[PDB]
């Protein structure tokens, strides 16, 4: 290579259509478009992408019939707004709106054959639910890949191990 | 070398898909955004107040109401590109009442 | 008056002819005009979203106002989303669709500069470190990680590092893909400045002139590393020369090997990302030559498009045999090697030579700067002189016929 | 005291539902004709969870019932059944 | 057995509630119509590819639902459908002797009674005498032959989400949402069982409260009738409760034999397949859950998975799971039992083709039910 050099220098069918074709200009009140064109005519070439086109379009803007805003929009586009934001302080002792004041609440209005105990033990599961819920928040978006178990059977023995042990974990328990 | 110049200042409505060939995927959609970008309070406040417009006696869960919240959202966005679809037909850009009136026609509420 | 209306009524003709022309059509009008534009070699692809995002490097070219360098952010949508099937208009009869959502340009960090950004180049290993050229003498490194986003209230810049063994502007920077820190920097100076930052303490601002070339007796228009040599580098200067140094070679003042370029004076050059015999130049005289590295006595070949002075020519990360060039025409210019010595219709033949294949002649002002995006294929972004940035991509068609 | 909260519904939350959706240009006026529709359909959702809650014999409504209500006026709940 | 999602647009993207074949026929071919909030009722004709994978083919729609619809079911004759809407009102088809309906379907009788959303709806032994339920936490009986209401049961306090009538017609049983299961007798059209707390001996309820994310709590008796099973059963081995399913006799209608633990996931619908099989040679132990002289399999419908069990076997022999990203909502059985269309309420459906003779012999004569 490097010796070398020295040496030697020394609807119809999307796939019937084509790609999607997008286009956006800052300028145009008109908003950004994205279709897909099909029209086939030999007068406009790279070769000349000026050449009129007969039969095909008019050259007349459309831009402005589009779009005469003439309107107070905001200029919602950029550079205002995204980062604006308030904070604000609350109450939150009358009507609790919580995990534990909820449960609270719930059993004291509605009252039912259950153990002190017992109600403890289930509000604090699922206060552990909750927070294990807001934890895996972060997971976000999990591709998830489909799982099947064949017809494994007692009978056979030559049958993979794994699949064994995960459908013995699936025990049916009996009660006497 | 090269010659410079100044630069100047800069200043059909229910679009139901056929029972065959659709096979679309959108996994985004079914997972909650979890991000609420509203004020948690105001909402929280109103819902407290139209409820005690209802009846009394009464109490609700955060979940409950973060429920709310992304139903509101998203009842949003739906009648939102609506409105969208509406205007590009309506060949305007610029928003108007009516446009969510119309597209909460489209709808039927 | 005339001029401006014949631009206007050309770039509406353009505007109106482009639908079955590109694929791919971004446009975007600066604060201030751009000498220097560039992608990034990380993308964004978050899941979920039917969408990519790109990041660039630009200047601003403010007459009396603070000079800022700008990385900007850029949303395009994704090849996922390049196939679906939302609408049908029976007025056109395609799946199109004006709508609302589209990808979007976002600047997201801005830098304080001394005077426009003559050339800004990051490094090719290292997107933190970028480095830029100063209307003055001086040479100044930025680096947005280790800088506040928004640019400080303070006038003055907080450059990273400094360079020194230039006297005064220029137009010339490259950084050297096989090697860490070693730039080369050209200069109105008659000079060719070579540093190397990679041994610069932690601590260091001032970086001096590790190697300067004297060779040329003109204006260094540009030097550039090879892609694949690690010591090997040529320039070009308005002497019409075109110049190739060993940085083994003892000497700093005589040059490997010494060849004319043209008969005006040649601004940039550019090499192949995979090839590594053959180089571009462009010139004053409308002219665009290519060189073998086997023999520089005879030009490969000379293409010829435009009227007037080539200023930029780049190569395609993506294809090898695929070059464009843009000069003062506004006019950008798509060139590939395998319709080398095709015969073709006089038809066919009236705008030029078969050499060519595309024109992108979008541009209000002389288009400033165009890089190709190494990520996506034919996506390239240019900027002319009336702070106007497009990101464009042509039809397939003319490519993949 | 507790009546004036109609206005609750902030000008960064309205713009920022609007970017979600994908618009540029917004009208100055429709700001409240937003809230009015949002308020209306939460009164409809909220009018409807407590006929479940009422019909489920229970005080303190659950999300269930916004569930139900959410199907009934005909809309569909992501990951929350 | 092969397990195929199903990619199709079933109610254009509106998740589906119900789901049934065709009984009547035990031809290869297949009538299936499907449950959805569209407000449509969509016919679909399926039936094994010649790779043996069960593609499906629409057939006719039903638009006539004002609201949404939860519980779809056809007669055990499979020529007349029962069709049950949120809009309060149940109507009876048959297809009658327009561009995207092959055939048309029309109503038949026009039966109400339930004057709330219908969560669930049960075909008698003949399909002459009907059950529904819905949100009204009402039982109510129905005639087929004069379309008109004989019997209401008030006795629920919470809402009630399936209802099954006895193969051998002297048994209905019912659940409330409370966490309360009750047997209704036929000629004394009263509460013959209720159950909902059992002694170990701590007593606690075996059912799961409204905290449940689930909308429906779908069961079905055993063809042969003598085998019920209860789904969305809590198991307190400690501290903590966990999921289950319970399986109950005509001996004791108060103690199930046993239950079916499933861990993660909570169980929401049970459905039996219609057809018998031998007995399969197994070691003779106490594994299966009731001895009888021909065995059945049946399909339970988690939260999320659908577990296949026999009646020599108590693991489960054919498990599935993560396949709908939504919770499921329905499941249903082939007349020839070769087709297990399984519905979630993600919107879409999937299915599990299974082989001839895969599930055993088909008895050569299908065994009496004493009535």
């Amino acid at each position: 290579l490097c010796s070398q050099l020295d040496q030697l220098l020394q609807v119809p069918e999307r796939r019937k259509f084509g790609r999607m074709k997008l286009l956006q200009f800052c300028e145009n009140h008109r908003p950004a478009y994205w279709g897909t064109w099909n029209k086939k005519t030999a007068l406009i070439r790279a070769r000349d992408p000026w050449a009129q086109d007969t039969k095909l379009l008019d050259y007349e803007v459309d831009s402005d019939e589009e779009w005469e805003e003439e309107e107070p929009g905001e200029s919602l586009s950029h550079s205002e707004g995204d980062d604006d934001d308030d904070m604000g302080e609350d109450e939150d002792e009358d009507d609790g709106f919580f995990v534990p004041h909820g449960y609270l609440s719930e059993d004291e209005g509605v009252t039912e054959e259950c153990a002190d105990p017992e109600n403890h033990k289930v509000r604090q599961k699922l206060k552990a639910k909750e927070w294990d819920e807001f934890l895996a928040k972060g997971k976000r978006f999990r591709v998830l890949q489909p799982v099947k178990i064949g017809c494994v059977w007692a009978a056979d023995r030559d049958c993979a191990g794994d699949d064994l042990k995960v459908l013995q974990q699936f025990a049916a328990c009996f009660l006497e | 070398a090269r010659t410079k110049q100044t630069a100047r200042k800069s200043t059909k409505k229910p679009h139901r898909y056929r029972p065959g060939t659709v096979a679309l995927r959108e996994i985004r959609r079914y997972q909650k955004s979890t991000e609420l970008l509203i004020r948690k309070l105001p909402f929280q406040r109103l819902v407290r107040e139209i409820a005690q417009d209802f009846k009394t006696d009464l109490r609700f869960q955060s979940s409950a109401v973060m429920a709310l919240q992304e139903a509101c959202e998203a009842y949003l966005v739906g009648l939102f590109e609506d409105t969208n679809l509406c205007a590009i037909h309506a060949k305007r850009v610029t928003i108007m009442p009516k446009d969510i009136q119309l597209a909460r026609r489209i709808r039927g509420e | 008056a005339v001029e401006e209306r014949v631009i206007n009524e050309e770039y509406k003709i353009w505007k109106k002819n482009t639908p079955f022309l590109y694929d791919l059509v971004m446009t975007h009008a600066l604060e201030w005009p751009s000498l220097t534009a560039q992608w990034l070699p990380d993308v964004t692809r978050p899941e979920g979203k039917d969408f990519s995002i790109h990041r660039l490097v630009l200047g601003t070219h403010t007459s009396d106002e603070q000079n800022h360098l700008v990385i900007a952010s850029v949303q395009l949508p994704n090849d996922d989303a390049q196939f679906d099937a939302s609408h049908y208009d029976s007025e056109k009869g395609e799946f199109g669709g004006f709508g609302s959502v589209s990808g979007k340009i976002e600047i997201e960090i801005k830098i304080n500069h001394e005077g426009e950004v003559n050339r800004a180049r990051y490094m090719p290993q290292n997107p933190c470190i970028i480095a830029t050229k100063t209307p003055s003498s001086d040479v100044l490194v930025f680096d947005y990680t280790k800088h506040p986003s928004k640019p400080d209230p303070s006038g003055e810049c907080n450059p990273d590092l400094r360079l020194r063994g230039h006297q005064k502007e220029g137009y010339g920077l490259s950084w050297n893909p096989n090697l860490s820190g070693h730039l080369l920097s050209a200069s109105d100076d008659h000079t060719i400045c070579l540093w190397d930052i990679s041994a610069v303490p932690k601590e260091g601002k001032v970086v001096d002139a590790k190697t300067i070339f004297t060779g040329h007796t003109a204006v260094v228009e540009d030097v550039s590393w090879h892609l694949l040599h690690e010591s090997l580098f040529g320039s070009v200067a308005d002497d019409q020369k075109l110049m190739i140094w060993d940085t083994r070679s003892n000497n700093t003042s005589k040059p490997s090997h010494s060849v004319d370029a043209h008969t005006a004076e040649v601004n940039c050059l550019s090499f192949n990302p995979y090839s590594e015999f053959i180089l571009a130049t462009g010139s004053a005289d409308k002219t665009v030559a290519l060189w073998d590295l086997r023999n520089l006595k005879l030009k490969l070949h000379s293409f010829e498009s435009h009227k007037d002075e080539i200023f930029q020519v780049q190569w395609s990360p993506h294809n090898e045999t695929i070059l464009a060039s843009s000069g003062t025409d506004r006019r950008l210019n798509v060139w590939d090697l395998s319709k080398i010595g095709e015969e073709q219709s006089p038809e066919d033949a009236e705008d030029g030579p078969p050499e060519l294949l595309f024109i992108h002649g979008g541009h209000t002002a002389k288009i400033s700067d165009f890089s190709w995006n190494p990520n996506e294929p034919w996506v390239i972004c240019s900027v002319s002189e009336d702070n106007i940035m497009q990101v464009w991509q042509m039809a397939e068609n003319i490519y993949n016929d | 005291v507790l009546r004036d909260n109609i206005q609750g519904i902030t000008k960064p939350a309205i713009r920022r539902l609007a970017r979600r959706g994908g618009v540029k240009r917004i009208s100055g006026l429709i700001y409240e004709e937003t809230r009015g529709v949002l308020k209306v359909f939460l009164e409809n959702v909220i009018r409807d969870a407590v006929t479940y809650t009422e019909h489920a014999k229970r005080k303190t409504v659950t999300a269930m019932d916004v569930v139900y209500a959410l199907k009934r006026q005909g809309r569909t709940l992501y990951g929350f059944g | 057995m092969k397990v195929i999602t199903c990619e199709i647009a079933w109610h254009n993207k509106e998740p589906v509630y119900s789901l049934d074949f065709q009984h009547g026929t035990a031809g290869r071919i297949h009538r299936l119509a499907s449950a959805g909030v569209d407000t449509n009722v969509r016919i679909w004709k399926v039936e094994k590819g010649p790779d043996g994978k069960a593609i499906v083919e629409f057939l006719s729609n039903l638009a006539r639902h004002t609201k949404a619809v939860n519980v779809v079911r056809f007669s055990p004759t499979g020529e007349i459908l029962a069709s049950g809407g949120d809009d309060a009102v149940i109507l009876l088809w048959k297809v009658n002797d327009a561009q995207l309906n092959k055939e048309n379907w029309t109503v038949v009788k026009t039966l109400r009674g339930h004057l709330e959303d219908v969560y669930d709806i049960c075909w008698a032994t003949d399909g002459n005498l009907m059950a529904s339920a819905s949100v009204d936490n009402t039982a109510i009986i129905w005639d087929v032959s004069k379309g008109q209401k004989i019997s209401i049961f008030n006795e629920h306090k919470s809402y009630v989400q399936g209802v099954t009538w006895d193969p051998l017609g002297q048994y209905v049983a019912t659940l409330s949402c409370d966490r309360v299961l009750r047997v209704y007798s036929i000629q004394k059209k009263r509460v013959a069982f209720n159950v909902s707390k059992m002694l170990s001996a701590r007593s606690y309820r075996m059912f799961h409260d409204d905290s449940m994310k689930s909308f429906f709590r779908r069961l079905s008796f055993t063809p042969d009738g003598s085998l019920l099973l209860t789904p969305a059963g809590c198991v307190e081995s400690g501290e903590n409760v966990m999921n289950t399913t319970y399986v109950f006799s005509r001996k004791n209608l108060k103690r199930p034999i046993a239950h079916l633990p499933c861990p993660g996931k909570a169980t929401l619908a049970v459905r039996c397949c219609p057809v018998y099989f031998e007995l399969r040679p197994v070691v003779e132990t106490g594994v299966e859950l009731m001895s009888l002289p021909y065995r059945l399999v049946f399909a339970v419908a988690s939260e999320d998975s659908v577990l296949l069990y026999d009646t020599q076997q108590s693991f489960p022999f054919g498990y599935v799971s993560n396949i709908h990203y939504h919770t499921l909502s329905d499941i249903s059985w082939s007349s020839d039992g070769a087709f297990l269309a399984i519905s979630s309420t993600d919107g879409y459906c999937s299915f599990v083709t299974f082989e001839k003779d895969e599930l055993g012999i088909p008895l050569k004569e299908k065994p009496v039910l004493n009535m």
